[PDB]
């Protein structure tokens, strides 16, 4: 059996994955017949190259013998089975040479920051989580930030060391993931330091984020800034959201703006948002604020502030004709 | 690699200036040349090394180590600089109708 | 001497409009009466 | 969007933050 | 019901555990020297 | 011929990476020498590109020479000027934040921090909140000549306007900077001076923090001056009679089981103060506790 | 016998191939809340008070006091000096105790 | 310049040795070589 395997490796086929096959048959045999360290050899000897290997597996020119050290299959049953046979060196040692010839994936990565951390180790858990995260930057590690945050965060790492981390991770993140990191930044530094740094990172998802998500992200920071500190703090910000949110988006921030403005006295300025707001759109368009409008008109303003919300909807209604 | 490129060929759409385009249309060109026929210029590499050594231009050598080097004395074989006879190249048929085609293919886009 | 190298925003910036002639039409076009009056000056003076 | 120059409201963020020392004051009593 | 707030150990990392058992066996290479 | 032609980094970036895949080590060595020498000897020692020496620790990296990577990152970081060194300080935090030790990823991110926070002071010199993360960076450091001199950066950073806000926060920067002198450093002298020069440089006149004045008092009985506490609370309440203050001064005085000072205090509340009933209610049960019912 | 020295976290027994995250990501393995577990029920949380707010706001007739400050001013200094002051506090407790064992020694 | 011998003396041998490093790319025969390598090999 063990000569009809090794003239089976030696008959170049076609596929390198009927050959890994064929080498994960002999290593069960080996391991069946008690010769787990025979099997191990045995996969090592087949998955042997050297230090800079980089022939391409796609590649329909050499010989699938050749061709088999780049073989996704073949390192991860090698690895699975020094895994519960050897120590965490040699295991270590299989994961640089996976690493070497850059055929590990996320999941990899994440397979071997699960080793790490089983055996004790939370800062080799880290190394790997940065060798995920600067292997493949963009796309293919964001879950990977995601989970190196998680583990920072239940490793309760040092102020300095988690701010810039979460500085890296958010460099050129997309905003999709972006928005929950800065709301996870925002998080760590109200929990972990004054509020004026998540404040900040409020402000900067502001004018970071995508827009759909834009107006809840401003209406996350106002409800942040009103629990922290005063009602005031966010009278400019919203007014930032004057200059940034949609049109819709600002009509329901300049209404959000001009309840706050009446909650707290401001009867002019909250009259101001709405003719802004009834500037901003149309009548026909938008009847739920001028409704609105009218309301607050009724709860605050006089039968002139009434004539003149009458003028206004006129020029709004002759400026959409 | 590629989304960079195709982002530097968004950003290239604008016409700058002409070397620019010039040097965007002989990428595009050595694109559509396809791979090259390397076991052709092995068969001329071949062949050019026989009759230079028959002329005594190039040396083969097989030296301490068993394997056949081929010195050249002057620079004729490398670039065809210092070889006078570099107006007596002659494409054939095949590499003339290939360039013939491909300026008619330019003429009907 | 190399050419030197030209940005979009210089072959922007050195784009001549074409001239709206308010006194000639050589080729009887007719010429939209937008296009007749943006030369014309007078429309930026400030009435004060 | 055409820039609209909002006026300057009647109350200030420092009058507002004297009414909300008081208004606090009352509370705490 | 609340949860029971078990003391959870300070997970030592193999920097920390490796220093520390460098730390004791330096001691100890001290002592014998 | 092209490197000779064109000696920009970036022609020298093309052969070590054409030298990577088609040649040896080596060959990428004395391709990344022979440009940091030229660049060296034509632009000068100064202008040398860091781009070079971030391709050529990476080049080291992904070879897995650790120390020669460490190598060029530190001379990069050394021969070269501030100004032109961030990405190769950030290419090094990273790397030690990737492959390094503990402590050098703790040097690292406190460069990092500390190039940050004077970036910070150097835009707004006012922001106490950037001021007070720098001097809590400088303490997890563990240098107290810098945490020094970051508190005497801060301090000198006085508020021009008289407004509440500002003068708190240079009360709490202030407040901040005697603790950490008393818990580090452990200077009771140079905490004692942080406190009078805080308390000299506040405008009493226009508004007073009895925060300030209790940190002193609590400064003073941790250092166990119980008559210059004494004297500083006296004094803080002849300059500003603050309810605060009083109720302060009557819990230390009770803490010193002093019946007839913590009396006489109720008394001068209760002449400053007579609309408050709480200052009566506590001299009223400080009397029911001396068993003096009439 | 082959199925029990392999770790089973990335190699699929059934399937005889690697695992892939399509269909099994590793982030439901986790004992933990990601980030995508995260930021999420924050901002229920927020939209829940803020909701909450406007009810009280709307049945209320008159303005809170504590609903425009209901934090003190340079609260997050007062915290960060309370946080700092936890051995400080300790000593001054101590010398405290001290001086007044002294004095009752002094008196006895 | 002593920016050049100043690195070069701050680096370390390298551990691992490439004394046995075929270049990457094994170019076809023949090896057909300038007039200055004769005496090279």
């Amino acid at each position: 059996a063990r000569i009809i395997m090794e003239k089976a490796v030696k008959v170049p086929f076609k596929s390198v994955n009927e050959l890994a096959d064929m080498w994960i048959e002999w290593a069960e045999m080996e391991l069946r017949n008690k010769n787990f360290d025979e099997a191990v050899r045995i996969m090592a000897k087949a998955t042997q190259a050297p230090k800079r290997s980089t022939v391409d597996y796609f590649d329909e020119s050499l010989s699938p013998q050749q061709r088999v050290h780049k073989s996704w299959k073949l390192w991860s049953f090698y690895v699975d089975l020094v895994e519960s046979t050897s120590s965490l060196e040699e295991t270590r040692k299989i994961y640089e040479r996976i690493f070497e010839l850059r055929i590990a994936t996320p999941q990899t990565v994440v397979n071997y920051a699960n080793l790490l951390e089983e055996h004790h180790y939370y800062e080799e858990s880290f190394k790997i989580y940065e060798r995920g995260l600067d292997l493949f930057s963009y796309p293919v590690a964001f879950e990977l930030w995601n989970l190196y945050l998680t583990k920072a965060v239940d490793r309760k790492i040092s102020i300095e060391r988690l701010r810039d981390l979460f500085e890296q991770a958010i460099t050129d993140c997309p905003p999709k993931f972006a928005k929950v990191l800065y709301l996870m930044y925002g998080n760590l530094e109200e929990e972990r330091g004054l509020a004026r740094h998540a404040m900040r990172i409020y402000e900067r998802a502001t004018r970071a984020v995508a827009d759909e998500d834009r107006a809840d992200m401003f209406n996350f920071y106002i409800t942040k800034s009103a629990s922290n500190f005063g009602l005031a703090s966010t009278r400019p910000i919203y007014e930032r959201a004057i200059a940034t949110l949609p049109d819709n988006e600002a009509r329901d921030m300049c209404l959000k703006f001009a309840d706050m403005e009446k909650r707290l006295g401001e009867i002019d300025r909250a009259r101001a948002i709405y003719g802004h707001a009834s500037q901003f759109c149309d009548p026909r368009t938008n009847p739920e604020f001028w409704a609105k409008w009218e309301q607050f008109e009724v709860q605050h303003g006089n039968e002139d502030t009434f004539k003149e919300m009458l003028r206004v909807k006129r020029s709004v209604q002759a400026k959409y004709n | 690699k590629r989304m960079k490129k195709k982002e530097a060929h968004r950003d290239d759409t604008a016409f700058r200036d002409y070397a620019r385009e010039a040097e965007k249309t002989y990428k595009r060109q050595i694109r559509n040349m396809g791979a090259p026929d390397l076991e052709k210029y092995m068969r001329e590499k071949l062949s050019a090394i026989e009759k230079a050594a028959a002329a005594g231009t190039l040396d083969i050598i097989e030296t301490e180590d068993g394997e056949m080097i081929a010195v050249d004395k002057d620079g004729t074989f490398f670039s065809t600089a210092n070889a006078t006879d570099f107006a007596q190249h002659k494409p054939d048929k095949a590499a003339v109708d290939r360039l013939v085609a491909d300026l008619r293919k330019a003429e009907e886009a | 001497s190399p050419p030197r190298k030209l940005t979009a925003e210089d072959q922007e910036a050195w784009r001549i409009p074409p001239p709206v002639s308010m006194w000639k039409n050589p080729k009887g076009f007719t010429i939209p009466l937008d296009k007749r009056l943006a030369a014309d000056g007078r429309q930026l003076q400030e009435v004060q | 969007r055409k820039p609209l120059i909002l006026p300057a409201p009647q109350v200030s963020d420092s009058e507002l933050d004297e009414i909300v020392k008081m208004g606090m004051i009352g509370e705490r009593a | 019901k609340q949860e029971p707030k078990t003391q959870e150990e300070l997970e030592e990392d193999a920097a920390d555990r490796d220093r520390r058992e460098r730390e004791l066996r330096e001691a100890r290479e001290l002592a014998e020297r | 011929a092209y490197t000779q032609v064109h000696p920009e980094p970036r022609t020298w970036l093309k052969w070590a990476k054409f030298e990577e895949e088609f040649g040896t080590a080596d060959m990428v060595r004395d391709v990344f020498q022979s440009a940091i020498q030229y660049i060296a000897e034509t632009l000068g020692d100064d202008a040398v590109d860091e781009r070079l020496f971030i391709a050529f620790a990476r080049f080291e990296t992904r070879q897995k020479e650790y120390e020669r990577a460490r190598a060029i990152y530190k001379f990069g970081l050394d021969n070269l000027p501030r100004s032109r060194s961030m990405q190769l300080h950030a290419q090094y935090t990273t790397f030690e934040k990737q492959f390094g030790d503990k402590e050098g990823v703790e040097d690292v991110v406190l460069t990092k921090r500390r190039r940050l926070y004077e970036e910070q002071v150097k835009e707004n010199p006012k922001n106490y909140d950037v001021w007070f993360d720098f001097a809590r960076l400088e303490e997890m450091g563990g240098d107290p000549d810098r945490v020094r001199e970051v508190y005497e950066r801060a301090i000198a950073q006085v508020p021009p306007t008289q407004e509440k806000r500002h003068w708190r926060r240079y009360i709490f920067l202030f407040l901040f900077y005697a603790i950490w002198e008393e818990k580090d450093a452990k200077n009771i002298e140079r905490a004692r001076a942080i406190y009078d020069t805080c308390l000299n440089l506040i405008p009493h006149k226009k508004f007073t923090f009895a925060k300030v004045w209790i940190a002193k008092a609590h400064f003073e009985i941790r250092q166990g001056n119980l008559t210059a506490a004494r004297k500083t609370l006296g004094r803080a309440i002849g300059m500003c009679p603050k309810d605060k203050l009083f109720r302060e001064y009557i819990a230390i005085e009770q803490k010193l089981y002093e019946f007839d000072r913590c009396r006489t205090l109720y008394e001068k509340h209760a002449l400053f103060n007579p609309a408050n009933c709480q200052t009566w209610i506590r001299w009223a049960e400080l009397e029911r506790g001396l068993d003096d019912l009439d | 016998p082959v199925l029990q020295h392999l770790s089973l976290r990335n190699y699929d027994p059934v399937t005889r191939g690697p695992k892939l995250g399509f269909e099994a990501p590793p982030t439901e393995n986790l004992n933990t809340l990601t980030l995508e577990e995260k930021a999420a029920a924050l901002e229920a949380e927020a939209r829940r008070k803020a909701q909450e707010e406007q009810e009280a706001a709307a049945q209320a007739r008159g303005l809170d006091i504590t609903t425009l400050q209901p934090k003190k001013p340079n609260w997050d200094l007062k915290r960060e000096f309370k946080q700092r002051m936890a051995v400080l506090d300790v000593r001054t407790e101590n010398a405290i105790a001290r001086m007044v064992r002294e004095r009752l020694a002094e008196k006895k | 310049a002593s920016i050049a011998a100043g690195l070069a003396a701050a680096l370390p041998k390298p551990k691992y040795s490439s004394e046995h490093e075929e270049p990457r790319a094994t170019q076809r025969g023949p090896r057909i070589v300038s007039a200055d390598q004769i005496d090279e090999t």
